[PDB]
């Protein structure tokens, strides 16, 4: 039956119901005159529910009649998502008619079960070197590309859209969750200008909308990603900032009666991770390759929503402002950055042998910054020197020019197989280009272009 | 003048308008007055313990955590969201119990109990209390029996013996699940049962773990108890004392057990968590204040018991042997920060610590154990004779060359004492390094342990003496077999196999 | 919090069973003497005596009103005093009263004015009343020598201000902008 | 008349009782049919009582029927309790039978007056050698043994009762406060097999009991250390963990409704301490010498239960991190480590003369270790030569083997006298083994043994 609001504080709604007709946990709801949609969180007794707006609350009052719909908050599903934009309740944004669907999910389920997960091993090459290099990506594994705020996660994330669309030929989910709308309309007109529009369906939740839209829709671009899945394809996940899912929760989190967590995190921070996490994994049926940006508040990596977020995740790359304040992109810390791939039984034997040789020589070369600042590299004994040279010939050779970041500077970008990278950083750490400059190793696609930028 | 409390709802205000008596509703039932986050608050069961499991439709059990005046706050083992206001609830009269015995190797189940591997029913034969008592200090005997973990740098320097607690503990992805594992698959030939508790892991890791289980041949000797990310946070702190009542188990009846937690900070989290929700104050970084009794009731059922304590519990049928059940937590701190609040407390519970570093994992020093802040606490009774009388002082040495290595980094010229410690201490330091899945038996770290210290290794130079120490263990493998079988019998040393051993090398380094 | 929200499952709980057992005009007249029983000072002493149990409470409270309670009523005040709430019961009288108005569709207005308005105008303006809010009104009249003319109406919130001094404001605010 | 209870948060426990039979706080009262014991902390009105229990609360529902006793918790005192082991109500924990005790005492008492104080200054000889150097004990005087988790405070304690407690002629208490089950079982069997056991009193809480237990098993070894001590004798005192009844403190408070104080404790941190330290003192009837162990948190000094601590205390011996992870062992550090009885006039002039002399050199190598870690050794002044290398030998030669602890090194332990331990290390400060190596020093005891271990290096 009916219900009537008795309670209005921002995002939060509270809903007196007659005693027989109480509507359940994540149950959406109608205010009668504005078409309000409303989402059930908690039962306090005494009728009353109280739930979190879809939406605007301005212009509500006290009083107004509210109806229950019986079910969950569901969204269009299957082929004719495809092409479209759909908002969080599953609406088209996109001026192009109604979604003409055949079935309807609702965004909440549960994970799939322990015997129904999926192991695989097999390698995803990038074209990026330090990627293939120092964290390998596996299909249908999940990837994280952590950073602070400007330091390149949409531009990596916008090469690694272009270049695993080179060897991938089903269908991709784009979910934005609380960026920015301008990045939204710029990448929908590059898909319909260059007609891969109707592989990929896009979801949108932006940095413009009231949290309720910021808290669940990620939900509804997991929903149609797996709704792909369990029709045994294999499917690409792209989520731009999973930390605004989170903050979302934050920011209802004390209007739901909460005590805080440190650093005034809501209490369930680590479980709402896990419900969402969960569900993104490729199982028995078909695939899911999940890329996701992740936000570091304050460039803080011990902050509690990235530290959470670290072990749901195959594959980590952490990017640092200080080597991209050196001027090198993509910007990856190759210490900071691990996967579960980098393993001698999936990668070989050479290829982790010169990961491990670089690695080494990174972390050898960091040990010295305050003895190089203090006295010099004069003071340093013979072999010692040697490792600073190939150390900052492997730092310059761990940059690379982007595809889309052609705009940004004039210079081509590039695609560089894993097997120049390996045989690269081999021939860097042997000592094949001890006489070449360093400063010939910066931007480049191989070693050999470094060859052909040394004689000029 | 205080807010409303849960039972000042009109339905139970009307029903005293209609009777006083508190026997309109019997003692074992009450309904359900609020539904949030997992936690459901219930008006009545006004005989409920501590800990007792309550019925709700639908098959969902909760368990009872807060005893207040008026109402009982429980947590549901399972999903809650189905749970509805107006539900009765009911008093089973039961603390919870989950299944133990040998049927359950081979299986992984979750924390209730039931089997999720797709293999069929579990025949468990007996039923035991998950939350339990550690026994008392007149029924223990001191820990003497060796856990060989089949690495050298912790099987020489910081060694596990059974009944004993060894904290893991560092920083994210540097080889904590790496070291349990192989210390859990080194057991497949020792008598030693396991249990591995995976407390808050995604599912395909642990799938991974269980696949890395069944390749090596150790997963038939061990039970998986799983609480993964998506599951409730009542699972999730009650894995671990389920985990180890199975492998209490083994413990009471005379035989040996061992058992992993991979995390204890994330089942820290889920209980500060249900903690705040059921609005009980915090303290440090809002953890609530009993955070450290929450480990220390279950590190401490960790133990070796005596013989006296066997024959009382088997009634006779077991006599003359010990029990014993060894443990080995697992903590992440967050950037080498150990002043935080959980890993302070779980230094100071257990019987030592290995710590791993990040510096010496990128630096190419693969178990990365940090000697000079590890510790054992048992120290040689963990260990055999060959061991102990090879291994004796070279974790104090190795500390004292990284301080002695780190003061003559610009030194123009040293005496030949400190010239003999250098060079000793970077072929130790190059010794300890091991490769992953790779276990070690006694006789042949024993093999390494005389080259190191009987000064076998001065001739050898440093990217050489890995290569060295793989091409004399296939030397003695071939020519001296008997000899490493009558190493691998106990673990014993005398004059014939010191000599043995130094004419095995000496032959060795003669034509090799 | 506000009385009223402590005060509002009593007066829910009250309203619930004098209308599913037939006794609206009962508990009207049984909580106005609970409510002026518990404001007199004597009791109000009494009530704050920290050697008294709750029980003792409410039976010095069924003693001293005696045969206005009938016994789910003195349920109801044992209730009160085991839940510690005793202070709250004159507003719990309010809200029963406010309860019972939407439920016999009738609303309580105040109307003040210059002049003393006879039977014919308050007969008149509680037609108009009636016609507006669709419900029957009760007018109370009450006198002001500060307006100068006409009559100011108040139903709950609902203000009409129909006095010639808010219109003499009205054009000071017009004149003065 | 007996009351019920209404109400089980956690380890705290309240009760309701009628109006004219209230108890009283610090009451002892027993639940029917079910084996707990609760302690009464606070009279919250309305007949209502909030209280701690002394055992688990698995078995306890609302509606139980409590009993009150009329008086605090009582234990048993006298020699009965000698060679027995008890838990925190007083109750054996042995299988040896019961204790036939002629007296119980309730566990909660005034401090000793002003006018009752005694203090002496005569010297206890220990047979550490940083110890005896730097840091002399008294005879009825409290030592304390701070240090972080792993720093050696237990094995330091296990030492120092070998050296003490064995020859000595009195009493002994020993309270385990919520440490590990597997030491409190290893020293009751190496007491049994010294044939020491006859001596000494074991009163047993560990980290794994309830919080009323472990709040409470001080007061109840302290009481036992009270009867001995007001008989007239000497009686010797060990506390393994005081900071463990500082921190079930901490479990109880905010349950109990206070408000927190600075780094998450009690706001009545320092009351609470001082009242349990006020009592452990020596009076004019009887002596009592005590060594406790304190916990550091996170080898912060600055932390407010340890800077509590400091003030308590007569001989103060800290243990540094950084020492053990050097390798060296007794690891206390020289410089934060300080003794009332370290004046002239009570250990000698050449006593004192020593002990300065090597803070003084330990100072300044201190301050120039960053100076030889940047730029190396030949960078500085012959003077600074000499004193770097005649500290670095200072630093080996206070460490010492131990009996305790040859588990640990393989090597077997040394007793030196004090003034074995004064003429070598005023031998090393008048260079007269200017020509050794610094590896000499290390793990070897007497000042001879060190010359013994150079000609086989
Ligand atoms: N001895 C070793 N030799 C080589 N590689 C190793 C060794 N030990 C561990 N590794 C590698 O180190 C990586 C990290 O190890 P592991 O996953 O066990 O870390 P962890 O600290 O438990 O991580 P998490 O944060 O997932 O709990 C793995 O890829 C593993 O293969
Ligand atoms: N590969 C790159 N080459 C050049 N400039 C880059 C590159 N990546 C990032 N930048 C610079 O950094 C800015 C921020 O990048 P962006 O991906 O938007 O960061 P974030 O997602 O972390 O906020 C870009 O607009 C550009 O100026
Ligand atoms: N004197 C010592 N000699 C050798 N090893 C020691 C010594 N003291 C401590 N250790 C080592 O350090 C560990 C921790 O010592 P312990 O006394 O248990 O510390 P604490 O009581 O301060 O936590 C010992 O178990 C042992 O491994
Ligand atoms: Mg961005
Ligand atoms: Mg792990
Ligand atoms: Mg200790």
């Amino acid at each position: 039956s009916s219900g009537r609001i008795v309670q209005i504080i921002g995002a939060v709604i509270d809903v007196e119901f007659p005693r027989d007709a109480v509507p359940s946990i994540y149950e959406a709801l109608k205010v009668q005159g504005v078409e309000t949609t409303l989402e059930v969180q908690q039962q306090l007794g005494d009728g009353v529910v109280r739930s979190i707006a879809m939406g605007s609350t301005e212009g509500l009052k006290r009083g107004l009649n509210v109806d229950s719909t019986g079910a969950a908050i569901s969204v269009p599903v299957g082929k004719a998502t495809l092409g479209r934009i759909m908002d969080v309740l599953g609406n088209p944004i996109d001026e192009a008619g109604p979604i003409g669907e055949e079935e309807r999910w609702g965004i909440h389920r549960e994970a799939p079960s322990y015997a129904d997960q999926a192991g695989g091993n097999e390698l995803l090459e990038t074209g990026i070197k330090v990627i293939d290099l120092v964290c390998p990506f596996a299909k249908g594994g999940k990837v994280g590309l952590f950073g602070g705020a400007g330091v390149g996660k949409t531009v990596n994330m916008m090469e690694l859209i272009r270049n695993i669309a080179i060897e991938h030929s089903g269908y991709s989910v784009f979910a934005g969750v609380g960026e920015r709308t301008r990045e939204g309309n710029d990448f929908y007109h590059e898909m319909k200008d260059s007609n891969v529009l109707d592989k990929v369906a896009l979801v949108y939740g932006q940095m413009n909308e009231p949290p309720g839209n910021r808290l669940r829709v990620a939900l509804t671009g997991l929903t149609m990603a797996e709704k792909f899945r369990d029709e045994g394809r294999d499917v690409l996940l792209f989520i731009d900032n999973i930390y605004r899912y989170t903050l979302a929760g934050t920011e209802v989190s004390a209007l739901l009666g909460r005590m805080p967590s440190a650093v005034g995190y809501q209490p369930t921070l680590a479980e709402e991770m896990g419900v969402l996490q969960e569900r993104i994994t490729s199982t028995k049926k078909g695939s899911i390759t999940s890329i996701q940006a992740v936000y570091v508040p304050a460039d803080d990596l011990t902050d509690p929503s990235p530290a959470t977020t670290f072990a749901h995740l195959d594959a980590t790359v952490v990017l640092s402002r200080d080597i991209a304040s050196l001027g090198i992109y993509p910007a990856v810390d190759p210490l900071d950055s691990t996967s579960r791939q980098l393993d001698p039984l999936v990668i070989g034997q050479d290829h982790y042998d010169t990961a491990r040789g670089v690695q080494y020589v990174l972390q050898r070369y960091k040990e010295l910054k305050d003895i190089i600042a203090i006295l010099g590299m004069d003071e340093l004994s013979e072999a010692d020197k040697l490792l600073v040279a190939r150390a900052r010939k492997i730092q310059r050779f761990l940059s690379q020019p982007f595809f889309v970041a052609e705009v940004f500077t004039g210079s081509p970008g590039k695609y560089v197989s894993l097997k120049d990278t390996i045989a690269g950083f081999k021939g860097i750490l042997n000592g094949d280009y001890d006489h070449l400059p360093e400063q010939a190793f910066y931007m480049v696609g191989g070693i050999e272009e470094a060859v052909e930028k040394a004689k000029k | 003048m205080q807010q409303l409390n849960p039972s000042e709802i009109s339905e139970i205000i009307k029903g005293r308008i209609e009777k006083l008596d508190v026997a309109s509703q019997a003692r074992n039932e009450g309904t359900i007055v609020s539904v949030s986050d997992g936690i459901v608050r219930i008006y009545g069961l006004a005989d409920v313990m501590y800990g007792e499991m309550i019925e709700f439709p639908g098959g969902v059990y909760g368990m009872a955590l807060n005893l207040e005046q008026d109402s009982v706050g429980a947590v549901v083992l399972g999903e809650y969201q189905g749970l509805a206001e107006g539900m009765n609830a009911k008093c089973t009269g039961r603390i919870l119990e989950v299944p133990v015995g040998p049927e359950l190797l081979g299986r992984v189940v979750d924390a209730l109990g039931n089997p999720i591997d797709g293999k069929g029913p579990i025949d468990a034969k007996a039923t035991d209390a998950v939350e339990k008592v550690a026994p008392g200090v007149i029924w223990r005997k001191s820990v003497d029996q060796p856990v060989q973990t089949g690495y050298k740098s912790v099987d020489a320097m910081i060694p596990v013996g059974r009944g004993q607690r060894e904290l893991i503990i560092g920083d994210r992805q540097i080889g904590k699940t790496a070291l349990a594992v192989d210390a859990i698959i080194n057991q497949k030939d020792s008598g030693i049962k396991c249990v591995y508790v995976a407390i808050g892991q995604k599912q395909s890791t642990i799938a991974n773990v269980v696949r890395k289980l069944e390749e090596n041949g150790a997963l038939a000797n061990t039970i998986v108890v799983a609480a993964s990310a998506s599951e409730s946070a009542a699972l999730q702190y009650l894995a671990p004392y389920s985990g180890c009542t199975m492998g209490e188990y083994f413990r009471d009846r005379g035989e040996d057990a061992l058992i992993v937690y991979d995390d204890l900070s994330k089942q820290a989290v889920a209980y500060r968590q249900i903690s705040l929700l059921l609005r009980r104050p915090p303290g440090r970084e809002a953890y609530p204040g009993d955070v450290f009794y929450l480990h220390s009731r279950l590190l401490e059922r960790a133990s070796r018991v005596s013989e006296e304590y066997v024959e009382k519990f088997t009634n006779g049928a077991v006599t003359g042997k010990t029990g014993s059940l060894t443990a080995l937590p697992i903590i992440e701190t967050q950037a080498g920060d150990v002043s935080a609040f959980v890993p302070t407390n779980v230094i100071s519970i257990t019987d030592g610590q290995i710590f791993l570093e990040s510096a010496m994992f990128n630096s190419g020093i693969r178990p990365a154990v940090n000697a000079g802040i590890s510790v054992s606490r048992v120290g040689g009774a963990a260990q055999t004779k060959i061991i102990k009388k090879l291994s004796g002082g070279i974790r104090t040495a190795l500390a004292q060359y990284r301080e002695l290595a780190a003061f003559a980094q610009f030194a123009s010229d040293l005496d030949e004492a400190t010239r003999k410690q250098l060079e000793h201490g970077q072929r130790v330091t190059e010794l300890m390094k091991q490769k992953q899945y790779a276990p070690m038996s006694i006789a042949e770290m024993s093999l390494s342990l005389y080259a190191a210290e009987r000064g076998f290794l001065q001739d050898v130079e440093i990217a050489k003496v890995g290569s060295f120490e793989q091409a004399l263990i296939s030397y003695f493998q071939r020519e001296h077999a008997a000899l490493l079988a009558k190493i691998n019998e106990k673990g014993d040393f005398n004059d014939e196999i010191d000599a043995g051993i130094k004419a095995g090398i000496e032959k060795f380094k003669a034509t090799q | 919090a506000e009385l009223t929200t402590l005060a509002r499952p009593y007066a829910k709980a009250a309203f619930e069973y004098a209308q599913a057992h037939q006794q609206l005009a009962d508990w009207s007249a049984a909580l106005g003497v609970l409510a002026a029983v518990s404001q007199d000072d004597t009791v109000r002493q009494l009530l704050k005596e920290p050697q008294l149990t709750s029980s003792a409470k409410a039976q010095s409270l069924i003693d001293v009103c005696g045969d206005k309670l009938n016994a789910p009523a003195q349920n109801f005040v044992r209730t009160v005093a085991e839940n510690k709430r005793l202070e709250l019961l004159p507003t719990i009288a309010e809200m029963y009263e406010q309860l019972k108005a939407e439920q016999e569709k009738s609303v309580e207005v105040e109307v003040t004015s210059a002049f003393t308005l006879s039977k014919e105008q308050q007969d008149k303006l509680a037609k108009a009343l009636s016609a507006r809010l669709s419900r029957e009104v009760r007018l109370h009249a009450s006198e002001d020598a500060s307006l100068i003319g006409g009559v100011i109406i108040r139903a709950g919130d609902l203000v009409i201000d129909g006095s010639v001094r808010g219109k003499l404001a009205k054009l000071a605010e017009a004149l003065k902008s």
